[PDB]
RNA sequence: AGACAACCUGGCGAACUGAAACAUCUUAGUAGCCAGAGGAAAAGAAAGCAAAAGCGAUUCCCGUAGUAGCGGCGAGCGAA
RNA sequence: AUCCCGUGUGAAUCAGCAAGGACCACCUUGCAAGGCUAAAUACUCCUGGGUGACCGAUAGCGAAGUAGUACCGUGAGGGA
RNA sequence: AACCCAGAGCUAGCUGGUUCUCCCCGAAAUGCGUUGAGGCGCAGCAGUUGACUGGACAUCUAGGGGUAAAGCACUGUUUCG
RNA sequence: CAGUGCCGGAAGGUCAAGGAAGUUGGUGACCUGAUGACAGGGGAGCCGGCGACCGAAGCCCCGGUGAACGGCGGCCGUAACUAUAACGGUCCUAAGGUAGCGAAAUUCCUUGUCGGGUAAGUUCCGACCCGCACGAAAGGCGUAACGAUCUGGGCACUGUC
RNA sequence: UUACUGUUCCCUGGGAUUGGCUUUGGGCUUUUCCUGCGCAGCUUAGGUGGAAGGCGAAGAAGGCCCCCUUCCGGGGGGGCCCGAGCCAUCAGUGAGAUACCACUCUGGAAGAGCUAGAAUUCUAACCUUGUGUCAGGACCUACGGGCCAAGGGACAUUCUCAGGUAGACAGUUUCUAUGGGGCGUAGGCCUCCCAAAAGGUAACGGAGGCGUGCAAAGGUUUCCUCGGGCCGGACGGAGAUUGGCCCUCGAGUGCAAAGGCAGAAGGGAGCUUGACUGCAAGACCCACCCGUCGAGCAGGGACGAAAGUCGGCCUUAGUGA
């Protein structure tokens, strides 16, 4: 309502289906309050993929 | 369907209105065809 | 032409019931009715199975198997 | 998918067509839109033999004697 | 919402009934869930069968607690000064 | 004449099957890639999804229609003495119960109050209106005749007592 | 019955039965013609190509007028008059000459074409009538048969598909506890009491809340102390900001209540994203299903000088197999 689930994406993942040992496009999710802060969260977030901790944005 | 308009091709044994001459090649509604020209005599179904 | 116990083939074709209610589903293409024919009827001589190896019209029994599956993925149904 | 029907459209002939569980390619298998055919299987109003850890008159068939009788019911039917 | 027959021995978490003897052991009427409340599922508490065990009845010590009593240190309440 | 029904209307919105421009996917004769046990693009055909626009009635929309379904209110304040309220203010509705009747087969409180009939009347008759909750074709109010009707009283008559 | 799901009567569209001629007309076209104010300017610069050749007596420039479009700047164009010119790299301009020519786009026109839609007819399908007329051995003013005629007519009917729509009809559902009536209320979770000092525990017993909220109200490093009296101080007052003494936990802690918590779990500041991935010995609670706590290990990090802390939030509600 004012009050959000909330999808974060890895920004340096490749959906191609990449030739590493591990392949997949992480997500956290999590919750927002769409009023208070309009602002797209950024938010550095460990990626169990690219093995280092990336920086996560939001999806629409 | 869809409508597919029937076209029955046919020669003319004696002149028609609208038609034309005795003795000359068409192509017809079958409607018009079966229950108009074939039972007069006037046409004739061709299928060579 | 009519008669004819059960069996059989076709045609119409339920409901109580089960699902701890009920509507999809189940009961069940069962009962019942109608028509038909026989000592049996029906089916039947691959426009079929199968899987890279092979079979060689139909029917019936054992098994595969309560398996694969189907299913308000419920009650249950259920092959080849 | 395969199978079979209402309404409407509507092909191809072996250089084809169909099937292999949407569909396409390849390969395998098969030849729809004409018919007919015995046996193995189901049944008991019955017929002839046979057996019975089946009954023995409240049993066994409803019925060991007028038994579908007497009687009851307008009738379908009930029924000793 | 006729009657007769048939499906039909319908269905009845309901009521009634359920037949010889002796021996041993022997409950429950609680909790949870339930279109559930007079039903049922599991647990609790029978019986019988195995496998491990060493306790029970007493005796003393130790733990934590906030009841009875008590109190006005807090929270209320209350009388008069 | 707001709600509901019914009838009429045709301008706009909504509106299925079905058509249908057009895109989109699978396959694939082929074309290249590639230190991995392969991969990426792709004509024609065949097959699949999507689909702007076209697409009736109905509905939304506008009007009529109560012997169609039905509905017909509150709050205040005011007059030579107490009083009452013809008259005003306000509120809310589609509109606020007119004529006639009224303690009624309708009246709760209630055996209302008054009058009559009785020595004495919760019934009966007439009237008041304060109609809990009458009312106009689910008809309203009258009414001569009629009734094995319901209900009050009287003469005659009697073992009803 | 304005409960649910449907069926039927009935209405309306596609298809089929189902045809001919004519109109009118919505959306696409087949030749072919109309039509474009970035600015530098001969001036309302159409993109892209052939591109030094074209347009003329099958009769132009130039003025006289008719029409239509219009940003009244000007453009296409009919008649007449006129009679030897409008022209190209000529320099500008991303793009070239109104010299010409090809597929075409912005919208318009016209005859030609597809499909409706619509209205109008026509007659042969189809419908409806007939004491009209035939007909067998004899009738059929006995139904019907053949022919003829009359009225309708591609409508309607019938079939199929689709939308709408009648409790007309069919099958069904309609909880539990209220006070074992209506009626509204209650049904999960959390805190306190009842609850008898482990845990647990009922009543239609007594009190209240929840169905979230925070990008910081999380993480971390580091510093701080609230409230209440009394006194001083311009407005300023009981109460705002400031100074000071006394009491010491009485304030606060997003929101109920309970239990916690003072150099703090309360107030502030700095840097952040551990509101991580992979897990996990063992415990608590327990009918089951769920629920809770967690040392420890690896990866990759945040803060910190380092030790170390960090798998959301002082805790317990904020949920759904
Ligand atoms: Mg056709
Ligand atoms: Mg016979
Ligand atoms: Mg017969
Ligand atoms: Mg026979
Ligand atoms: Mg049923
Ligand atoms: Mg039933
Ligand atoms: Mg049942
Ligand atoms: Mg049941
Ligand atoms: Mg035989
Ligand atoms: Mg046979
Ligand atoms: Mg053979
Ligand atoms: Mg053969
Ligand atoms: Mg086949
Ligand atoms: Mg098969
Ligand atoms: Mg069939
Ligand atoms: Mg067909
Ligand atoms: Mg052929
Ligand atoms: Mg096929
Ligand atoms: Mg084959
Ligand atoms: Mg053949
Ligand atoms: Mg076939
Ligand atoms: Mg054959
Ligand atoms: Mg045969
Ligand atoms: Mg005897
Ligand atoms: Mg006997
Ligand atoms: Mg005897
Ligand atoms: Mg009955
Ligand atoms: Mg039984
Ligand atoms: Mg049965
Ligand atoms: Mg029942
Ligand atoms: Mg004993
Ligand atoms: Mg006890
Ligand atoms: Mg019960
Ligand atoms: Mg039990
Ligand atoms: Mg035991
Ligand atoms: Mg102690
Ligand atoms: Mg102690
Ligand atoms: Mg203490
Ligand atoms: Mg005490
Ligand atoms: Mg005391
Ligand atoms: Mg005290
Ligand atoms: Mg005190
Ligand atoms: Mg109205
Ligand atoms: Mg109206
Ligand atoms: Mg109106
Ligand atoms: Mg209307
Ligand atoms: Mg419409
Ligand atoms: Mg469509
Ligand atoms: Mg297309
Ligand atoms: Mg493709
Ligand atoms: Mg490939
Ligand atoms: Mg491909
Ligand atoms: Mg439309
Ligand atoms: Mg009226
Ligand atoms: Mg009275
Ligand atoms: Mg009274
Ligand atoms: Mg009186
Ligand atoms: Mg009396
Ligand atoms: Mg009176
Ligand atoms: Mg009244
Ligand atoms: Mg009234
Ligand atoms: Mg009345
Ligand atoms: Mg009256
Ligand atoms: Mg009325
Ligand atoms: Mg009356
Ligand atoms: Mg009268
Ligand atoms: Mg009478
Ligand atoms: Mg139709
Ligand atoms: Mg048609
Ligand atoms: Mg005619
Ligand atoms: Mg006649
Ligand atoms: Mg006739
Ligand atoms: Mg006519
Ligand atoms: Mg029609
Ligand atoms: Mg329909
Ligand atoms: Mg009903
Ligand atoms: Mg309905
Ligand atoms: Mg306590
Ligand atoms: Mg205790
Ligand atoms: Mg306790
Ligand atoms: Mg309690
Ligand atoms: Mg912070
Ligand atoms: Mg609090
Ligand atoms: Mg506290
Ligand atoms: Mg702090
Ligand atoms: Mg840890
Ligand atoms: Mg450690
Ligand atoms: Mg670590
Ligand atoms: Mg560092
Ligand atoms: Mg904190
Ligand atoms: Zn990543």
């Amino acid at each position: 309502d004012v009050r959000v689930k909330v999808i974060l994406e890895c920004t340096g993942c490749v959906r191609k289906s990449v030739n590493k040992g591990s392949r997949g496009v992480s997500r956290y999710i999590t919750q927002k309050n769409r009023h208070n802060t309009p602002s797209r969260l950024e938010l550095r977030k460990f990626c169990p993929y690219c093995y280092k901790h990336t920086i996560h944005g939001e999806i629409k | 369907q869809k409508k597919v308009k029937k076209i029955r091709k046919i020669i003319l044994k004696e002149d028609i209105p609208d038609l034309g001459k005795k003795g000359q090649l068409l192509d017809v509604r079958a409607g018009f065809l079966r229950n108009f020209l074939l039972p007069l005599g006037k046409a004739e179904v061709v299928t060579p």
